[PDB]
């Protein structure tokens, strides 16, 4: 079935939106502002579906 | 016990060199990528002996 049928898989980031979506946009801009000298590009996993 | 890497070097100097040549160290340590580590770099020419 479509994954959004069950909410848990959406809650644990198993299926649903990506990294850039659920975050409050201020923090996304913050991360994109300091990619070099203080990373944050691995603190959240964004799923994929076939 | 300020020695590290099983050599006679204090931690602080190791951290300073790693930062100044790779911006690496505030988030652990690992092996920097090849193209960012040329011949005259720090890491390629560091040998501890005992």
């Amino acid at each position: 079935a479509t994954p959004s049928m069950m909410p848990q898989w959406s809650y644990m980031h198993i299926s649903g939106q990506d990294a850039s979506e659920y975050l409050s946009p201020g923090l996304v801009q913050f991360a994109r502002a300091t990619e070099t000298y203080f990373s944050l590009n691995n603190k959240f996993r964004n799923p994929t579906v076939a | 016990g300020y020695n590290v890497a099983q050599c006679n070097m204090t931690k602080d100097w190791f951290l300073v060199q790693m930062l100044a040549n790779y911006n690496i160290g505030y988030q652990g340590f690992y092996i920097p990528e090849s193209y960012k580590d040329r011949m005259y770099s720090f890491f390629r020419n560091f040998q501890p002996m005992s």
